[PDB]
């Protein structure tokens, strides 16, 4: 299956 | 007795079936998770499990299920499946 992208805690 | 032989007879285990969902690397993870949570009532901690499942291992069973049922999942969760583009195939196989 295809993982979702993850999403970035720091900017 | 012959009551008794009536009774052994009519005892064949019920046609079962496992409904399945077959790995494949062009569905999202998230649109498995809604496949289990909207057509077998599993909780989002479970339906992650087995999505996991699927795809580490293959496939995976999403439950059992009386022969008539059984083509009524797959054929629901095809349809969900193709309708949002994905290849995402259910199937069956015998218990």
């Amino acid at each position: 299956l295809v993982k979702s992208k993850a999403t970035n805690l720091l900017y | 007795q012959l009551a008794e032989e009536k009774v052994r007879d009519a005892l064949k285990p019920p046609s079962m079936y496992k409904v399945i969902l077959v790995n494949d690397d062009y569905t999202p993870m998230e649109f498995v998770i809604d496949v289990l949570q909207k057509f077998f009532s599993y909780d989002v901690e479970r339906a992650t499990q087995l999505m996991l499942a699927v795809h580490y291992q293959g496939k995976a069973i999403c439950g059992v299920f009386t022969a008539e049922v059984a083509e009524t999942k797959v054929a629901m969760v095809n349809k969900y499946a193709r309708e949002n583009e994905h290849p995402l195939l259910c199937t069956l196989e015998k218990a």
